[PDB]
């Protein structure tokens, strides 16, 4: 009875139940927590989504079997779910394919919407320069429009809509690489429930620069049919034709739990997760953060030293906008070096990291992490006011801080990586201890003062260069 | 006083054993280990003015000891799990085979509690049910649900054939 006893408990959550389903062999818990994910909220239960799918695929069927109810009763409800579900199913397969067409079997305005969009980026394959490939993409973009509003939606979009209209003028390129990804504005109209409402009737058609968001969002509002409505938002979305995202997913969970984490907590450490769409091993989207543009062209267009555009920006170092400018760089600094150290995330460079408007720093390219084969530069410790300055030991500070409080959810964590390693080809799963060397990486053992002089070694470490 | 003994048939899994140690034990639990060849377990109640006690037969290749002295026969099914109730038609040519031409028998869905994952309705087994000659119920054996109210069922049925 204490097994039925902690799973009746207030200590059961939707983390537990998928651990116990993860590990447990007896199919009388698989199937009675198969049976309570019902129970829980929607919420809780869907960022585990790419979890209890690799399971369905990749387990046994005594386990799939468990999951499945669960599943086709939210595909019945939500095509949004239906589409995610089917996307995943495919993804993670090269027994799968049976549940995939069964969902398929409707969602073709859909699956053709994000058909086109993809074929779109390949074509651009054939221009060299990154300036040839904006032209083309906006020209067929503007096609698009042509496909009347649609019923059709951004999975990636916070919310259930319809897409009315694409604003192809300000669409740009982001590369001149062979399958360069591309940025996308999309003109969408608000739902109550995607499932029961009409789709939006069409409106009749009677310049793009460096400019904030909501600059952007007034210039493309202007011209817009559908802008008067109070109904009307705008999207955004990077689309990636020929790069796998399923690593750029499983990284998103674990800054999403680490965030969590340290929200838990009550530790000042900033991230940002964004949001990421598997469509294909092969293709993906991602929701991209608005106000942001990478160190290396900051130093571009700035000429400055990254203390010097801090300071253009914002004021000098005695003003408020200065200070919380560089308090927000601190925290997002601390943040991000425990991400990289702890996913041992590689390739980190001034072209991977995005600084928002208000000082924020952002890593991006989350290739090369784990099993797969963070830098303090002098310019970063500069803005911090130097080795010497009290917000540089404050930032060492909240490394430890942020790092006690991982490790009081550690399990948490490795649990959406050890369930995703699962039956995986990735190459970030390549060792054989990958999720073991993870597990040594938080030092559970160690005591605070130990802590302090690995946070200290860590800190020396990242000097070096 | 009187003694009434019961068999319980039906495929791995189903609960059998659960049932019997809700029943017998007043006891649960999600852990198990494997009934290893044969259980019985008794337990005295009362029908009809009398006090009556129930033994009960916990189920490898079936030797014919089970379905010897069994005036009643429970043959259970898993409710979520459709496979077992589709065997009920082949553990009644079984219980023809080796048992009393006039025993008694009540259909078993266990495992009601897992509504979400139901894969036998009612009604399908229920029309099977009278449509032959077997009483029918549904249980679950995890939460101490109708458990009790089964035995007392059959038992009472039973005394009837004064
Ligand atoms: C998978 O790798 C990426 C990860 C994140 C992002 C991203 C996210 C979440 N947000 C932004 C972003 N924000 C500005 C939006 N518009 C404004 C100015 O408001 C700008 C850029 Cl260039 N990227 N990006 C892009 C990519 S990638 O398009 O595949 N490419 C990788 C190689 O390095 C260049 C980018
Ligand atoms: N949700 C739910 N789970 C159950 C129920 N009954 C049993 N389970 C589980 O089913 C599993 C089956 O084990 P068991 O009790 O031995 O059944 P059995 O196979 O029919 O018993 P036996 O005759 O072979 S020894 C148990 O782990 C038990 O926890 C039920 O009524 N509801």
């Amino acid at each position: 009875s204490w097994l039925l006893r902690l799973f009746e408990s207030k200590l059961f959550d939707i983390s537990m139940a998928i651990s116990y389903l993860y590990n447990s062999k007896e199919p009388g818990v698989q199937a009675y927590i198969g049976n309570r994910l019902f129970c829980f909220r929607n919420e809780d239960v869907d960022f585990y989504l790419p979890q209890l799918l690799n399971m369905y695929i990749h387990m046994d069927e005594d386990v799939g079997d468990a999951i499945k109810p669960y599943i086709v009763h939210r595909c019945r409800q939500s095509i949004n779910f239906s589409l995610q579900c089917a996307l995943l199913l495919g993804a993670y397969s090269s027994r799968g394919t049976k549940l995939r067409k069964l969902i398929l079997s409707r969602l073709a305005p859909e699956r053709e919407f994000i058909k086109s969009l993809m074929a779109i980026g390949k074509r651009l394959a054939t221009l060299p320069t990154k300036e040839q490939k904006t032209q083309r993409l906006i020209s067929e973009l503007s096609l698009l429009n042509h496909k009347l509003p649609a019923r059709v939606w951004l999975p990636t979009a916070g919310f259930d809509h319809h897409v009315v209209r694409v604003p192809h003028t300000q669409a740009v390129v982001l590369n001149s690489k062979d399958k360069a990804p591309y940025l996308i504005y999309v003109e969408v109209l608000e739902c109550e429930n995607f499932d029961t409402t009409s789709v939006p009737a069409r409106i009749p058609e009677n310049v793009a620069l460096k400019e904030p968001w909501q600059e952007k969002v007034r210039r493309i509002r202007e011209g817009s049919p559908y802008g008067h409505l109070p109904n009307w938002r705008l999207l955004s979305v990077i689309v990636k034709c020929g790069d796998d995202l399923r690593q750029e997913l499983l990284a998103f969970q674990v800054l999403k739990q680490l965030q969590s984490i340290w929200e838990q907590e009550r530790v000042p450490l900033w991230i940002k997760p964004y949001k990421i769409l598997v469509i294909s091993a092969d293709s993906g989207m991602i929701e991209p953060v608005v106000n942001a543009v990478s160190i290396h062209q900051v130093k571009k267009q700035s000429q400055l030293s990254l203390l010097d555009y801090f300071l253009q920006e914002h004021g000098s170092y005695t003003t408020e906008a200065f200070l919380s400018a560089q308090r927000n760089f601190v925290q997002s600094c601390a943040g991000y070096c425990l991400v990289c150290y702890l996913l041992q995330v590689k390739d980190r460079h001034n072209g991977n990291i995005l600084l928002d408007a208000e000082g924020h720093i952002i890593h991006i390219d989350f290739g090369f992490i784990l099993s797969s084969s963070f830098k303090l530069t002098t310019e970063f410790v500069d803005v911090m006011g130097g080795l010497d300055g009290d917000m540089f030991n404050y930032y060492k500070m909240l490394m430890l801080q942020g790092l006690i409080a991982a490790r009081k959810h550690m399990d948490k964590v490795v649990q959406i990586v050890e369930i995703m390693q699962q039956g995986s080809q990735l190459p970030c799963f390549h060792g054989s201890s990958t999720i073991r060397n993870l597990k040594e990486r938080f030092h559970m053992s160690m005591t605070e003062e130990q802590l302090q002089l690995l946070v200290e070694q860590m800190v020396d470490g990242s000097m070096r260069s | 006083d009187y003694l009434f003994k019961v068999v319980l048939i039906g495929d791995s899994g189903v609960g059998k054993s659960n049932l019997l140690s809700r029943f017998t034990r007043n006891e649960f639990n999600l852990e198990s280990k494997s009934t290893i060849g044969v259980e019985f377990a008794t337990r005295s109640i009362q029908v009809d003015g009398k006090t009556i006690k129930a033994q009960i037969w916990d189920t490898r290749a079936i030797t014919s000891a089970y379905y010897r002295g069994a005036v009643g026969a429970l043959l259970v099914y898993d409710i979520a799990k459709h496979l077992t109730y589709e065997n009920v038609e082949r553990w009644l040519k079984e219980l023809r085979d080796h048992a009393d031409s006039n025993i008694v028998i009540m259909l078993v869905g266990n495992k009601s509690d897992l509504r979400h994952l139901r894969a036998v309705p009612t009604d399908e087994a229920r029309a099977f049910a009278e449509k032959n000659g077997l009483s029918f119920i549904e249980t679950s054996a995890l939460d101490s649900t109708n458990v009790e109210a089964a035995f007392q069922t059959i038992l009472t049925e039973i005394y009837r054939i004064v």
